[PDB]
């Protein structure tokens, strides 16, 4: 089997989520699909399993209110639904494939998760979309520009088109007390090379369009 | 149930020999697996039955229980091993799982080098100020920058970033910034940040007045 | 060498809780009223004893939508508490509900295995929805070897040992790395333990 999932989602709290996982149109025979959430640098958690199949579903002792597990035969695809989605719900999401009811040896379980999807980011703030505004950080020289005040995650931060990659680094973006997001890209070149050569990096921001290219200055 | 796993983080030089554990709450009796993580990916299986290997795994990794104690085991760590590495239980549901053990790589001790940024014209224009702290690949990753603003240690006011260990160095970066309204950064003249690493003879200390 | 009580050889294989050569009538037998399916072909199979370790295949703590320590009867007793054949399992509903079942075993022990199951007849529709609280079940038990799906025959036969429904007992060897497959929505005297040869 190979599990796919929808794409990722930013929602604000409140608001309805349904996201798909489809994959696995045929198994032999007796299998489990689970729900596993991740959140942002903490473990694992099982949420529930459903057989797509005869539509069997147990949850978790932990979300068996918040969320909703179903499948439509259908298409031979399973959904996670809520109702009022919440802060806290902020995490990786993936599926899972598992034997149901297999065993073997001497009694033990056959009950591994054996495949995987690849995940479905969902992101719950709930500030509202906001480019970034890019500014320069002006100089074994060292210069970065500095990508402040956006929503939601990712940026995309080059140097000269991606001509230029060695020694850069682009630092993961922080939350700040707004709850909007922060970051820092920055490069080092010889400092021999100033004034000659031009610096400028490409920023991209697609949910709020926002496309900037910044000189990168000096003296 | 609940996985103990243990240690958290463990930094190990390549070649070496890595030893993981997870302890179980109650018994599990082997019904065990080990999966490896890695950044913006999904779990992959090492281990089930908290002894056999799955198709495609070298036989360096190394799984054993003593019925509550299960212990996975690295040896000669290649670069490819250095991840993250969980624990769960499949003896019934809810399936739980470990809290994680990230796997470092261990080198010799690197000390930083240390920049320090300006805020930019175009940004004081809008109405706030960010002064950055650089500081570039060290090892190992603690290190302590601290703002100092007219020599008046600053508190509670910056906000610090780290990158994932490097692939061809395996040194670490670090940037901090410290927010100010644009207010309150005319009343001041010298800024500084002060870093602390293990690497460094002395703390290190750039810094810039305005104008 | 091997030698009997008052168990018969059903009795003993199924693990009557009251326990070559057995007496032509044992006192202790099918505790439960019934058959024991292929009966004398099974004992031809068990003169060639050359290897034969009791082991678990499906954990009797594994039951967990069913209701597994509540197959007990005033038939089978034990210490004057109702209780049952050891090596099987008497499934009840629970909350009132009944999931259909589906388990899996695959023999991987490089040897060949007893397994044995059953099915209960129960006596009305009274005592159906009482214990599995579905109207109509079947059995449906599968490897490469054998096909079996039985639907249980509900009547009130004559009352022997308190009870006036029956207990059909199937068995069935196992080869290396076959796997068997139980489904079923009620009625399902479930292996716990099965025989090594
Ligand atoms: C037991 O059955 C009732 C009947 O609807 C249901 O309300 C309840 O949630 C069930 N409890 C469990 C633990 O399944
Ligand atoms: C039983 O397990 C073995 C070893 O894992 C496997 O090769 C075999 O195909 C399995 N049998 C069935 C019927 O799935």
């Amino acid at each position: 089997v190979q599990l796919v999932q929808s794409g990722a989602e930013v929602k604000k709290p409140g608001e309805s989520l349904r996201i798909s996982c489809k994959g696995f149109a045929y198994s032999s025979t007796y299998f489990w699909i689970s729900w596993v959430r991740q959140m942002p640098g903490k473990g694992l958690e099982w949420m529930g399993r459903i057989d797509p199949t005869d539509s069997y579903i147990n949850y978790s002792p932990s979300f068996q209110g918040h969320v909703t597990i179903s499948v439509d035969r259908s298409i031979s695809t399973v959904y996670l639904q809520w109702s009022s989605l919440k802060a806290s719900d902020t995490a990786m999401y993936y599926c899972a494939y598992h034997r149901r009811g297999h065993f073997y040896g001497s009694g033990s379980a056959w009950d591994w998760f054996e495949s995987w999807g690849q995940g479905t980011l969902v992101t719950v703030s709930s500030a509202s979309t906001k480019g970034p505004s890019v500014f320069p950080l002006a100089p074994t020289a060292a210069l970065g520009c500095l990508v402040k005040d956006y929503f939601p995650e990712p940026v995309t931060v080059s140097w000269n088109s991606g001509a230029l990659t060695s020694g850069v680094h682009t630092f993961p973006a922080v939350l700040q007390s707004s709850g909007l997001y922060s970051l820092s890209s920055v490069v080092t070149v010889p400092s021999s090379s100033l004034g000659t050569q031009t610096y400028i990096c490409n920023v991209n921001h697609k949910p709020s369009n926002t496309k900037v290219d910044k000189k990168v200055e000096s003296a | 149930i609940v996985l103990t796993q243990s240690p958290l983080t463990l930094s190990v030089s390549p070649g070496e020999r890595a030893t993981l554990s997870c302890r179980a709450s109650q018994s599990v009796s082997s019904n065990l697996a080990w999966y490896q993580q890695m950044p913006g990916q999904a779990p992959r299986l090492l281990i089930y039955g908290a002894s056999t290997r799955a198709t495609g795994i070298p036989a360096r990794l190394s799984g054993s229980a003593s019925g509550t104690e299960f212990t996975l085991t690295i040896s000669s760590l290649q670069s490819e091993d250095f991840a993250v590495y969980y624990c769960q239980q499949y003896n019934n549901w809810p399936y739980t799982f470990g809290q994680g053990t990230k796997l470092e790589i261990k080198r010799t001790v690197a000390a930083p080098s240390v920049f320090i940024f300006p805020p930019s014209d175009e940004q004081l224009k809008s109405g706030t100020a960010s002064v950055v702290c650089l500081l570039n690949n060290f090892y190992p990753r603690e290190a302590k920058v601290q703002w100092k603003v007219d020599n008046a240690l600053q508190s509670g006011n910056s906000q610090e970033s780290v990158t994932e260990q490097d692939s061809k160095d395996s040194t670490y970066s670090l940037s901090s910034t410290l927010t100010l309204s644009k207010a309150d950064y005319e009343k001041h003249k010298v800024y500084a940040c002060e870093v602390t690493h293990q690497g460094l003879s002395s703390p290190v200390t750039k810094s810039f007045n305005r104008g | 060498p091997l030698i009997l009580r008052d168990c018969s050889v059903a009795g003993w294989l199924l693990g009557n809780p009251m326990c070559i050569v057995e007496k032509a009538n044992p006192a202790n037998d099918l505790c439960y009223p019934g058959n024991f399916n292929d009966y004398e072909e099974l004992k031809h199979l068990l003169s060639r004893i050359n290897h034969f370790e009791k082991i678990q295949i499906i954990p009797k703590s594994s039951w967990s939508d069913h209701e597994a320590s509540s197959g007990v009867s005033s038939a089978c007793p034990y210490q004057g508490t109702p209780s049952f054949f050891r090596n099987v399992v008497w499934l009840i509903k629970k909350n009132n509900t009944y999931p259909t079942i589906k388990r899996s075993y695959n023999n991987t022990n490089q040897e060949d295995l007893l397994i044995l199951w059953g099915i209960h007849h129960s006596n009305d529709a009274a005592e159906q929805t009482k214990l599995y609280q579905n109207p109509t079940t079947y059995i449906s038990v599968g490897t490469s070897t054998l096909n079996q799906r039985l639907v249980p025959k509900i009547a009130t036969r004559s009352k022997v040992n308190g009870q006036s429904g029956r207990m059909d007992f199937f068995w069935t060897i196992l080869k290396p790395n076959d796997a068997i497959n139980f489904e079923s929505n009620g009625n399902f005297i479930a292996p716990e333990y099965a025989y090594k040869i």
